[PDB]
RNA sequence: AGACUCUGGCAUGCUAUUCUUAGAGGGACAAGUGGCGUUCAG
């Protein structure tokens, strides 16, 4: 799976969309993403950068 | 995009030399320029055909006297050789 | 002929025409 | 000031103007002479406004001097004179021309003044001027435009005399002279013009250089208000004979005369788009041209682009009245079966045909739309059809869509609904194209379909998501564009299920669906302004639904900032400025990721954020934004060089100059002073004319044959206004280009 | 605010080859439609 969307096949783009559909519907109903939306997103990039 | 001077200088010489044998559409003079100029780069052949096609869309709208005398001299050099 | 000679010819040819067509106090009041 | 009747009477002005004729200072002093003919303009325009029929009475004597005073050697005399003369003609003659009516050579009343108007300007055309000719031709052009229709019986002398000017060996005003004759043809009409100047291309000639070939380009670009009956009775007999003549010499082996006579006939098929701009007789003469056009479109490939362009002029600007609309619609039963054949014929200017189709169904009856919709649907459902034939009629379905009734559209939608999961991308693209265009009609039977199948379309657009290919997205978004605009409040389940695709559509393969995606995300917000009374929190509901796209994969996190970039450009103050800085703060953390896609969208955000967000609230975040920018990388600076250099320019113009050096590291110091350097830096269609390698106006060349006579009426031919008089070849003979 | 260089999307086409390969050949050129346009550049 290449980083940019122009390189993989049209079929390979579709499961990128269908996995994206799952990731919102598990997160928009998540308990943390109801009080401080900007804080949770910023904390998510805080740990993601720290790991990488 | 803008047109490079080497395309434009190559454009003018073809029309004044082989006007009779070429046509009005992009597809026709793409066939002709493959048969008239060597054109080592394919992208150059792409650009030179369209800009020839652009002029030929324009020159057809002009008065035909400029066309008529140019056809007079075209065969004149042609029958001599 | 050229620019300098023709300018003098046209100006001279015009002035000969005018002396063929040729052969008071200004109206200070406007209501008679 | 244009005073009233109590201040200035009408009979007083006649005494003033007749008195002022005695000064005319000499010829060439330029200081009062500009002011002298400025008031004779102003006095005459006032005299016309009070009593108009007396106003034409005093006009000829002024135009006697005005033509004569064009010979003054000062340029500013020439510009002011014709500017006076044009403003008389545009204001004192043009509205009052209709009451005069047609004028002959033997007029008596005020129309006799109009005879003296034009007899004055004709004297402005002879040899004595030879430097005012660009100015005189402008005068004739407006004079033709205003008075051409009701003075054509007298104007036939100039059109001969305009013709003989172009026979001069080198006329620099060839471009202007065509403008004079061109406007003249617009008012008078070519049938009058061609009687004064006859075309000599009437079939057979001894020569090959037709000295009056310039008329045909002139007529094409200017005919708009002529009866169509002239083109049928004159040009088509000449059109067919010339076409027949060229084929006869084609088989004779001579390819020069046949190529000439082909070029002549093609140019005189181009008059028909001119002739069908605004016909006055389209109600009766269109019956004379249906079948000849029907033959000339089927078995003549060269004339196809002319006729298909020619019809589009007739429908759009020649169909204003309801009576003219019938006979075009009456002939729709003939042209569609012809035009359907040309589009589907295997190989050609297909796209020229399709646009002609799209216009022609907009004027036709709906029952014949329904009938051919059934027949075209038979060709689609027929398994004995090739793929090219299948896709060819699929476009024909798209054209046939919006003009159907509600019944045929529902049958068509049921036909196309199983096709949206097709693995063939060409079929799937046309399938979404059908569903797109039926929602594109904002009124009529298509608008009725919208609320009728409103749940059926919603489930169809959602279950077809999983088998949607990359090229098929572009009609899908435009399909989504037209239903969000008419979506009710109880449809947030549709909208929130539509967000992850459209934000992913911002960075798809094409650019066509990207601008479709950007435009939709705007109106996705406009959907949410109509769903709440208090606007800001509604759009706050909008952005919190897309924020989890900032955390995930490298494809989507770069996608999400691009949408947030375009959202802030359109809903600038609707966000609430307090919301902005946190978003800028999160993208600062995003700025440090090594992947070049995320920093591509991150820098674009910072570029647009400084424009939208105010300088005082940006002043609270100057330190934080370039703290990340300074410690990015070496290559990342080297790659995104001017993009960083652009955002440097935005700060120092809007903020203090010294402030940025104290926060930047050492390397950007010498770069920044180059920007202070930059801000101190800021403080006509003939063959020869088109193939170009790209005091002073009073010079005349006499020519010396038969001896020159200045009193000859054709002496203006023999005086001129301007100057008289590389690659490598292969052994094959082919050119070598590099 | 790169008019620098090179290059990608899709190949049921060729080579030892529709699913993994790596060399080559196609394709895309503002190409076409309509507006804003000095009506030509954009």
């Amino acid at each position: 799976r290449p980083s940019e969307l122009s390189r993989m096949s049209a079929a390979q783009r579709q499961q990128l969309l269908e996995e994206e559909r799952t990731r919102f519907q598990e997160l928009l109903a998540s308990p943390a993403y109801r009080a401080s939306p900007l804080v949770a997103i910023g904390q998510t990039l805080a740990r993601q950068m720290q790991l990488e | 995009r803008v047109r490079t001077k080497t395309v434009k200088k190559a454009a003018r010489v073809i029309i004044e030399k082989y006007y009779t044998r070429l046509g009005n559409d992009f597809h026709t003079n793409k066939r002709v320029c493959e048969e008239i100029a060597i054109i080592p780069s394919k992208k150059l052949r792409n650009k030179i055909a369209g800009y020839v096609t652009h002029l030929m869309k324009r020159i057809q709208r002009g008065p035909v006297r400029g066309i008529s005398i140019k056809l007079q001299e075209e065969e004149r050099e042609r029958r001599d050789n | 002929v050229g620019p300098r000679l023709s300018r003098r010819i046209l100006q001279q040819a015009r002035q000969q025409q005018e002396e063929l067509e040729a052969e008071r106090e200004r109206t200070t009041r406007l209501g008679p | 000031a244009r005073p009233g009747l109590s201040t200035l009477s009408a009979e007083l002005n006649a005494q003033i103007i007749t008195a002022l004729y005695d000064y005319v200072p000499s010829e060439n002093d330029l200081q009062p002479l500009l002011a002298w003919l400025k008031v004779m303009e102003k006095a005459h325009i006032n005299l016309v406004r009070l009593q108009w029929d007396l106003g034409l009475g005093h006009l000829p004597r002024f135009f006697g001097t005005a033509v004569t005073c064009l010979l003054s050697p000062h340029s500013q005399v020439l510009t002011a004179a014709t500017q006076s003369l044009k403003e008389i003609l545009k204001e004192c003659v043009a509205p009052h021309m209709a009451d005069i009516g047609s004028v002959t050579s033997s007029a008596s009343g005020p129309a006799q003044s109009v005879a003296k108007m034009f007899r004055a300007v004709e004297e402005g055309l002879t040899y004595k001027f030879h430097a005012a000719w660009s100015s005189v031709l402008q005068l004739l052009c407006v004079f033709f435009e205003a008075c051409g229709r009701q003075a054509h019986p007298v104007m036939r002398k100039c059109l001969q005399s305009l013709c003989d000017l172009r026979l001069s060996p080198h006329f620099p005003h060839t471009a202007a002279l065509d403008q004079a004759v061109g406007a003249a043809v617009t008012s008078m009409g070519p049938e009058v013009v061609l009687q004064a100047v006859p075309l000599e291309i009437d079939g057979s000639e001894e020569t090959l250089d037709f000295p009056r070939s310039w008329l045909l380009p002139v007529i094409r670009d200017h005919v708009q208000e002529t009866r169509l009956g002239f083109f049928t009775t004159y040009f088509l007999p000449l059109a067919n004979t010339l076409k027949s003549k060229a084929m006869d010499l084609a088989q004779a082996g001579s390819t020069v005369e046949s190529k000439i006579y082909d070029t002549l006939q093609w140019q005189m098929w181009t008059l028909l788009p001119g002739f069908c701009t605004r016909p006055t007789d389209v109600a009766i003469s269109f019956k004379g041209l249906a079948r000849t056009l029907g033959m000339a479109i089927s078995e003549r490939p060269d004339l196809r682009v002319t006729v298909c362009q020619a019809l589009r002029t007739l429908i759009t600007k020649g169909c204003q009245a309801e009576a003219d609309r019938a006979e075009v619609s009456r002939f729709a039963k003939n042209f569609l079966p012809i035009l359907f054949n040309l589009y589907g014929q295997p190989v050609a200017p297909r796209r020229a045909v399709l646009e002609t189709i799209r216009t022609y169904l907009t004027i036709t009856d709906t029952q014949l739309v329904n009938s051919l919709l059934e027949k075209a649907s038979e060709k689609v459902l027929d398994p004995a059809s090739s793929d090219f034939t299948r896709l060819s009629v699929l476009d024909l379905v798209v054209a046939l869509a919006p003009c159907a009734d509600e019944a045929a559209i529902s049958k068509l939608y049921s036909t196309i609904r199983p096709y949206l999961e097709s693995k063939a991308h060409g079929v799937q693209k046309k399938a979404y194209r059908v569903l797109e265009e039926v929602c594109a009609s904002p009124q009529g039977p298509g608008a009725l379909f919208v609320q009728s199948h409103l749940e059926d379309l919603k489930k169809t657009l959602l279950d077809s998501l999983r088998s949607t290919s990359s090229p098929a997205k572009r009609p899908r978004l435009k399909c989504l564009l037209h239903i969000v605009r008419k979506l009710s409040a109880e449809h947030k389940e549709f909208i929130t299920a539509l967000i992850p695709e459209v934000i992913l559509c911002t960075k798809e393969v094409s650019v066509g669906a990207r601008k479709n995606a950007f435009a939709l995300l705007v109106e996705m917000g406009h959907a949410f302004l109509r769903f709440g009374s208090n606007q800001e929190e509604a759009l706050q509901c909008y952005l919190v639904l897309i924020y989890p796209g900032l955390v995930g994969a490298v494809t989507m996190v770069s996608c999400s900032i691009l949408a947030l970039t375009h959202l802030l450009f359109e809903f600038k103050g609707l966000m609430g400025t307090s919301t902005v800085e946190q978003l800028l703060e999160n993208v600062c953390l995003l700025l440090a990721s090594r992947t070049r896609d995320v920093v591509k969208s991150a820098l674009g955000f910072i570029k647009v954020a400084v424009t939208v967000m105010d300088v005082a609230h940006l002043a609270k975040h100057v330190q934080l934004v370039m703290e990340a920018i300074g410690k990015l990388s070496d290559d990342m600076r080297r790659h995104f060089r001017m993009k960083l250099r652009n955002l440097f320019t935005k700060f120092i113009r809007k903020f203090g100059f010294e402030l940025v050096k104290r926060l930047l590291p050492e390397e950007y110091h010498r770069v920044l002073v180059n920007i202070r350097k930059a801000e101190a830096r800021a403080k006509g269609d003939s063959i020869e004319e088109i193939l170009a390698d790209s005091r002073q106006r009073s010079r005349a060349w006499l020519k010396e044959d038969e001896p020159l006579n200045f009193l000859d009426p054709k002496v203006a031919q023999r005086v001129l206004a301007t100057q008289p008089g590389g690659f490598k070849v292969s052994a094959d003979g082919r050119l070598i280009i590099r």
